[PDB]
C-alpha cells in the first residue's frame, strides 16, 4: 500500500584531517538511487538504478550544487552543537539527517517527518501534525525556539506535501519494473544437530521484498518464545533480502514445531514443518 | 539592521578599493550583488561562515572578496577598470534557506580616469510665483543644481532644522547638459510645496541641503583650482509677507 | 535562467498591477518578491514556497509549477507603490538568482486638475527664471521642447499628508534670459483650462 | 557519545552449493559512531576486490553497511570476516557458515 | 528530489 522516498545525510568531524565527512544517500523504500561522498572523485551525485539513470543531466548539476550546499549546513552544524554541548574541539562528532514522505494504496501524501540527531543520541525531530518539534535534550530546545522564527516547520511542511511526493510518483513510473516491484520469499528449513539430545531448527526466506516480514514460530499452536533466536533482515545483493529464524528442539520432537511466515506478497500466512 | 561602508567612491583607473558591509549581527551567509542605471541584480559571491563556497561570477582575476576576519566582509577589485562603475550591494541572511535576505543602503562606485570634472553643484532655491497663491492657493519651491559630476547627489529640503519628508520630489535620473560628449556635467531638480500662508510667514527657515561627493584624501589634485572634496552646497530662504 | 518581461508597466491608482516571473529548472522550490525603490535597496515582501493563494492584504503572489511561472497582485495600487519589482529563483541549493525585474508606474490620482504654468523669481544667485507645470493630469506626457539644450525635466508625484492632497510636477529653465515660460512648454501639451499668466 | 557494539553476520544469496557461482556478505549492523574498520579475508590473507555499500544508518539512528565479493565456495577452502570498532576490545571473529 | 530550504541550529 504505502511507498516511502526518505533521504540520509551523515556528518562526521575529525580533527587536523581538514573538513568533517559527508555522506549523503536516498532510498525509494528499501532500493536505492542517489549516493554522495566529499571524498570520492567525481564530486558527483551518483546514480545507481535504471530509472535514475535516465533522468537528465539538468537534474544531475542542479543536485549536486545543492548536496555541496547540503553538506555546507551540516558542516557548520557541528560547531553549533560543540557550542550548545559545551564541548572539545578535537572530538569526531556525528550529526545525522533524515526526511522523508510517504504515500498511500492509491498513491497520495500520507506521513511526513524530519529528523536530527548527534552523536548517536536524539536531538529534534518533527512530529506526525508538521506543526511542533520534538526536542529531545536539555539544551536542544535553544535550537526548537529558532526553528519556529522563521515558521522553519510550516516551510518544511510545503516540501514534504509538495514535490517530495510529487517527485517520488515520478520516479516511481520511471521504472515501474524496479519499484513497484514484489517479491515473495523461497522458503524451507534445514536441521542442525548440536549433540545427540540437541537440535535447531532454522526457517529460510530466500530473496524477497521489499523488507517488513514477520517470522515466528509455533509449537503446539501457542506462540512459542523462549528457545527462539532471530536475526536482522538482511540485504542479498540483488535488491532482495533474507531472515531466518532458529528454534532449539529436543531430539525427537520435530513435529511439534511449524513455522509461519508474514508478508504482503503471498495469499495468506505460508507454515513449514519438518520433512 | 546593515551598513555599507562607506558612503560612496569616485576614484582613478587603476586603484585599489576594499569595500565594507558591516552585516546583520547573527548572519552566517553573505550575498555580493552589482546592478545599476541599465543593469539588473548581478551576482558574484555567496560566503558560508568563512568558506568561499562559490567565487565563480567575477569579470576578472582582479575581483577577490574575503570574509575570513569575523562576520565583517570585504571585497577587493584591484586595478580598478572604467567597467565596474556600478552600486555594489550586500545582503546578509540568518539562515542560509531563509526567507528575507537584507540589503544594505549599497555603495555606489564611479571610476574616472580623470578627475578633470569633478564638480561641486550650484545651488539655488527658487522662491514661490507670487500668482500661484493667488490660484491655487498653495507655495511651490524649486532646488536646482546646474552642473555637477558624477551622477552622485544626495538632496533633502530642511524645515526649520527638521527634514521633512512630505511635499517633496527629486528625480531619480538627473539630465546630461549635452548629449554624447566627453565627460558631460548633470543637472538634478527638485520641489517642496507647503500651505499658502505658510510661505508668506516669514518666521520659517526653507533651507535646501545637497550632500555631494567629491574626493577624499586619497587624491591630491592642481590643476585648475584647488581640492574639490566631498561637500554640501546649500541654498536657504526665509518666508515672504511682501 | 530565470527570464521576465521588464514592461514597463503603467496602472492607474486603485487598479490591479500584475507582475509576471518563470523559470527553467523545473524543479524549483524557493521563490520571491523583492521590491527596490530608487536605487534604494531591495525589500523582500512576498514569497511562496508551494502552488497556490498566499496573500499580504494587498500582495497577492500566486505560483503554478505546471506551466513554471509566478505571479503577483497588487489590489488597490496605491501610488507609494512605484518600484522595481523583483522575482528570484533559489539555484543549486542557495543563492538567489534574479531577473531584470519589472519597472512600474503608478500615475495617481488628479482628481481636480489645474493646467498652470508659473515663473519662479530671480532669486538672487542666477539670471535663470524657472518656470513649474503644476496640477496637469495623468494622462499628459511631458517631452522635452524646441531647444534641447533648455532643460525640462521628467513628470513626478509630491504629496501633502496632514492636508490629503496630490498634484504633478515639471521644471523649465535656461541660463539664456532668452527664455519666457509661454514658449517654455511649446511640445507638453496643454488642456483647454491652461492657466497662463505671464511676468 | 553514545557508542552501540555492532552485531555482525555473514552469509552468501544464492543457495551455498559449490560448483555455482555465489557472493558472500558480511553485514554490519546497530553500531555508533561511524569510524569502522571492515575487511574480509580467506584464511589469512585479505581479498581486495571488494566493494564497500553506501554508508547509511537505521531508524535506531545506528548506522549499517555492506562488504561483499564475487566468490565460489569449496568444502576445503574457509571464508571469514574480520570487523573492528570503537567498542570492540580486539576485532571479530565470524566464519561462513555453509548453512548459516 | 532533495530539499531546497536549509536551517542552521
Amino acid at each position: 500500500g504505502s511507498h516511502s522516498m526518505r533521504y540520509f545525510f551523515t556528518s562526521v568531524s575529525r580533527p587536523g584531517r581538514g573538513e568533517p565527512r559527508f555522506i549523503a544517500v536516498g532510498y525509494v523504500d528499501d532500493t536505492q538511487f542517489v549516493r554522495f561522498d566529499s571524498d570520492a572523485a567525481s564530486q558527483r551525485m551518483e546514480p545507481r538504478a535504471p530509472w535514475i539513470e535516465q533522468e537528465g543531466p539538468e537534474y544531475w548539476d542542479g543536485e549536486t550544487r545543492k548536496v555541496k550546499a547540503h553538506s555546507q549546513t551540516h558542516r557548520v552544524d557541528l560547531g553549533t552543537l560543540r557550542g550548545y554541548y559545551n564541548q572539545s574541539e578535537a572530538g569526531s562528532h556525528t550529526v545525522q539527517r533524515m526526511y522523508g514522505c510517504d504515500v498511500g494504496s492509491d498513491w497520495r501524501f500520507l506521513r511526513g517527518y524530519h529528523q536530527y540527531a548527534y552523536d548517536g543520541k536524539d536531538y529534534i525531530a518533527l512530529k506526525e501534525d508538521l506543526r511542533s518539534w520534538t526536542a529531545a535534550d536539555m539544551a536542544a530546545q535553544t535550537t526548537k525556539h529558532k526553528w519556529e522564527a522563521a515558521h522553519v516547520a510550516e516551510q518544511l511542511r510545503a516540501y514534504l506535501e509538495g514535490t517530495c511526493v510529487e517527485w517520488l510518483r515520478r520516479y516511481l513510473e520511471n521504472g515501474k519494473e524496479t519499484l513497484q516491484r514484489t517479491d515473495a520469499p523461497k522458503t524451507h528449513m534445514t536441521h542442525h544437530a548440536v549433540s545427540d539430545h540437541e537440535a535447531t531448527l532454522r526457517c529460510w526466506a530466500l530473496s524477497f521484498y521489499p523488507a517488513e516480514i514477520t517470522l515466528t514460530w509455533q509449537r503446539d499452536g501457542e506462540d512459542q518464545t523462549q528457545d527462539t533466536e532471530l536475526v536482522e533482515t538482511r540485504p542479498a545483493g540483488d535488491g532482495t533480502f533474507q531472515k531466518w529464524a532458529a528454534v532449539v528442539v529436543p531430539s525427537g520432537q520435530e513435529q511439534r514445531y511449524t513455522c509461519h511466515v508474514q508478508h504482503e506478497g503471498l495469499p495468506k500466512p505460508l507454515t513449514l514443518r519438518w520433512e | 539592521g546593515v551598513s555599507q561602508s562607506p558612503s560612496n567612491k569616485v576614484t582613478e583607473k587603476g586603484k585599489d578599493v576594499e569595500l565594507r558591509c558591516d552585516p546583520i549581527s547573527g548572519h552566517t551567509a553573505l550575498y555580493w550583488y552589482r546592478q545599476s542605471l541599465g543593469q539588473g541584480l548581478e551576482f558574484l559571491i555567496y560566503f558560508q561562515g568563512n568558506s568561499a563556497p562559490d567565487k565563480s561570477g567575477l569579470p576578472s582575476d582582479r575581483f577577490s572578496a574575503e570574509r575570513t576576519g569575523g562576520s565583517v566582509s570585504t571585497l577587493t577589485i584591484q586595478r580598478t577598470q572604467q567597467e565596474d562603475s556600478a552600486v555594489y550591494l550586500c545582503a546578509s541572511s540568518l539562515d542560509l534557506g531563509a526567507d528575507e535576505q537584507f540589503f544594505g543602503p549599497g555603495t555606489r562606485l564611479t571610476v574616472l580616469e580623470d578627475l578633470k570634472n569633478v564638480f561641486p553643484p550650484e545651488v539655488a532655491v527658487f522662491e514661490p510665483s507670487e500668482a500661484e497663491i493667488s490660484h491655487t492657493q498653495k507655495a511651490t519651491l524649486v532646488c536646482l543644481a546646474t552642473g555637477f559630476y558624477p551622477d552622485h547627489v544626495e538632496l533633502s529640503w530642511w524645515v526649520n532644522g527638521k527634514e521633512v519628508h512630505s511635499g517633496v520630489c527629486t528625480d531619480p535620473q538627473p539630465l546630461k547638459e549635452q548629449p554624447a560628449l566627453n565627460d558631460s556635467r548633470y543637472a538634478l531638480s527638485s520641489r517642496l510645496r507647503v500651505s499658502a500662508t505658510f510661505w508668506q510667514n516669514p518666521r520659517n527657515h526653507f533651507r535646501c541641503q545637497v550632500q555631494f561627493y567629491g574626493l577624499s584624501e586619497n587624491d591630491e589634485w592642481t590643476q585648475d583650482r584647488a581640492k574639490p572634496v566631498t561637500q554640501i552646497v546649500s541654498a536657504e530662504a526665509w518666508g515672504r509677507a511682501d | 535562467e530565470v527570464e521576465q518581461n521588464s514592461g514597463p508597466l503603467s496602472v492607474p491608482e486603485g487598479a490591479i498591477a500584475s507582475l509576471n516571473c518563470t523559470y527553467s529548472d523545473r524543479g524549483s522550490q524557493s521563490f520571491f518578491w523583492y521590491r527596490q525603490y530608487s536605487g534604494k535597496s531591495p525589500e523582500l515582501i512576498m514569497f511562496i514556497y508551494s502552488n497556490g493563494d498566499k496573500e499580504d492584504g494587498r500582495f497577492t503572489a500566486q505560483l503554478n509549477k505546471a506551466s513554471q511561472y509566478v505571479s503577483l497582485l497588487i489590489r488597490d495600487s496605491q501610488p507609494s507603490d512605484s518600484a522595481t519589482y523583483l522575482c528570484a529563483v533559489r539555484e543549486g541549493a542557495q543563492k538567489l538568482v534574479f531577473g531584470q525585474g519589472t519597472r512600474l508606474t503608478i500615475n495617481p490620482n488628479i482628481q481636480n486638475p489645474d493646467p498652470a504654468v508659473y515663473q519662479l523669481r530671480d532669486s538672487k544667485s542666477s539670471d535663470k527664471s524657472v518656470c513649474l507645470f503644476t496640477d496637469f493630469d495623468s494622462q499628459t506626457n511631458v517631452s522635452q521642447s524646441k531647444d534641447s539644450d533648455v532643460y525640462i525635466t521628467d513628470k513626478c508625484v509630491l504629496d501633502m499628508r496632514s492636508m490629503d492632497f496630490k498634484s504633478n510636477s515639471a521644471v523649465a529653465w535656461s541660463n539664456k534670459s532668452d527664455f519666457a515660460c509661454a514658449n517654455a512648454f511649446n511640445n507638453s501639451i496643454i488642456p483647454e483650462d491652461t492657466f497662463f499668466p505671464s511676468p | 557519545m553514545i557508542q552501540r557494539t555492532p552485531k555482525i553476520q555473514v552469509y552468501s544469496r544464492h543457495p551455498a552449493e559449490n560448483g555455482k557461482s555465489n557472493f558472500l556478505n558480511c553485514y554490519v549492523s546497530g553500531f555508533h559512531p561511524s569510524d569502522i574498520e571492515v575487511d574480509l579475508l580467506k584464511n589469512g590473507e585479505r581479498i581486495e576486490k571488494v566493494e564497500h555499500s553506501d554508508l547509511s544508518f537505521s531508524k535506531d539512528w545506528s548506522f549499517y553497511l555492506l562488504y561483499y565479493t564475487e566468490f565460489t565456495p569449496t568444502e576445503k577452502d574457509e571464508y571469514a570476516c574480520r570487523v573492528n570498532h570503537v567498542t570492540l576490545s580486539q576485532p571479530k571473529i565470524v566464519k561462513w557458515d555453509r548453512d548459516m | 528530489l532533495l530539499l531546497d530550504r536549509l536551517n542552521q541550529l
